[PDB]
């Protein structure tokens, strides 16, 4: 992930 | 670049602006815009709207060879540009919660 942002994925 | 003169492109606002405009607009599911990262200077962000609650998706560029593309997953989805990444979205949602419905405009 990116910490600050909403990206989710493996 | 082929982005500037696209009518999802705000270049750099920021986020607690990119809310503001969505919910000016009304917090449809499906609500976006592609900004200039605030933090990240060669980096954008898609900021969208869901559930009435505005995520935000950071859009960095990497190089393939000498060739850059962006991404949004660490390069396991890559596009050579941001109309590239946002014409895919509007027909799949990938790592997106729902599809890139609405173009917020300005």
């Amino acid at each position: 992930w990116f910490e600050g942002f909403d990206n989710t994925f493996p | 670049a082929i982005h500037r003169t696209q009518l999802w492109f705000h270049g750099r606002i920021s986020r607690e602006e990119s809310q503001r405009l969505i919910g000016q607009q009304g917090l449809v599911d499906g609500l976006f815009l592609v900004r200039e990262s605030q933090r990240n200077p060669q980096g954008f962000v898609l900021s969208l709207c869901h559930l009435q609650k505005v995520k935000h998706y950071l859009i960095l560029p990497s190089e393939e060879e000498g060739r850059l593309y962006f991404s949004m997953d660490d390069g396991q989805t890559r596009f050579t540009d941001l109309l590239q990444l946002v014409e895919f979205h509007q027909l799949n949602r990938g790592i997106l919660p729902c599809l890139l419905r609405h173009c917020c405009t300005r």
